[PDB]
């Protein structure tokens, strides 16, 4: 799920 | 009291002190097996802070794409929205919705900004000071234009996503009269690059707490002086909240910030709340009745009546995508 990457 | 918005994480919520405007985010559609189900782009939900009721509005104009992780603020009854993640990736576009309108239909306007924009990114923060918006940090693509600051890749994005992405420590100013981007020359040690941090402004201090960087979710606290552009790191006198991202940080007085929720390095959802007292440089635990309602990627907005209104976000580990439990609950903290 790209939207939640990086958090 | 029928109407209520669908559950979501990664939405925005902004306030004029009496209304809280909610847009965007994503949820799951379990029947279809979709865990990146963005909420409808044309909806704007208004929570009335006095009555506790919701109204859904359908907006028109240059409606932004449905997005998670956008950065929004309401200044003088104008909603400004920057960045985010849509179904085709990150953006650096900028939108405005003017609510000082007697027209029956509210209109979005996509603004062509002047100057060099930030890189396309989401999960950042914004400070508001003297007719400008000052954006910090975020997660997104390698910057393509000349930019002051640093960028560090998320190593796993070289194989887990279609295009590599990473964190930045960038500070960008948008002047809302001319819609011109610039960057200040800062002094002092900036915080590391990060995303999913939380920003709050009190006076001329732009505070930032926590966030994700590399393999850590952090518990450091900094402020950027918005007159002098000096960064300062604050070392609290005692025990600090544990490191976290996806938490909220909200000014509640001229001397206090209110922290709720978030996600630890070890992937625990958090239900703790704290107050940071600026003059005393100390964190104090805040007792509240939502201990069994951890949230991450929620929003928090202060009311004029001395409350913090928390909305949405995820109750459990949102990275287990098929089990992520997004919420539409309002949690009211009396501050």
């Amino acid at each position: 799920n790209d939207c939640s990457c990086g958090g | 009291e029928l109407a209520c918005p669908a559950e979501r994480s990664g939405h925005v919520a902004v306030s004029d002190g009496r209304h809280m405007f909610v847009w965007g985010g994503y949820k799951s559609n379990q029947v279809r097996g979709l865990y990146d189900f963005y909420l409808p782009r044309e909806e704007l939900w208004i929570y009335n802070m006095e009555t506790g009721r919701w109204k859904k509005i359908n907006t028109e104009g240059d409606v932004p794409p449905s997005m998670s992780g956008s950065c929004a603020v309401c200044v003088d009854r104008v909603l400004y929205l920057f960045g985010g993640h849509h179904s085709r990736g990150n953006t650096n576009k900028f939108y405005m919705l003017d609510s000082r309108s007697t027209d029956r239909v509210l209109q979005w306007e996509r603004i062509d900004c002047q100057g060099i924009p930030p890189s396309s990114k989401d999960k950042l923060g914004v400070w508001v000071y003297k007719n400008k918006l000052i954006f910090f940090g975020g997660y997104g693509y390698l910057p393509e234009d000349k930019v002051l600051g640093t960028f560090e890749f998320d190593e796993t994005s070289f194989w887990n996503s279609s295009h590599p992405r990473g964190w930045n420590d960038h500070v960008h100013i948008l002047d809302t009269e001319t819609f011109t981007w610039s960057q200040p020359i800062t002094t002092g040690k900036a915080p590391s690059p990060r995303a999913a941090h939380a920003c709050a402004t009190v006076g001329n201090r732009g505070f930032v707490f926590g966030g994700r960087y590399r393999d850590a979710r952090m518990n450091d606290l900094h402020y950027l002086n918005l007159d002098t552009w000096e960064w300062n790191e604050l070392i609290p006198q005692g025990i600090c909240p544990v490191g976290r991202s996806w938490h909220s940080l909200t000014p509640v007085s001229s001397d206090h910030l209110f922290l709720f929720g978030g996600f630890t390095t070890d992937k625990q959802p958090l239900s703790d709340a704290w107050t940071y007292c600026i003059s005393k440089n100390e964190w104090i635990q805040f007792n509240h009745p939502y201990t069994e309602k951890p949230r991450l990627w929620h929003t928090a907005c202060a009311s004029d009546e001395g409350e913090v209104i928390v909305f949405g976000g995820c109750a459990n580990n949102l990275l287990v995508h098929h089990r992520a439990a997004h919420s539409n609950e309002i949690l009211i903290f009396s501050v």
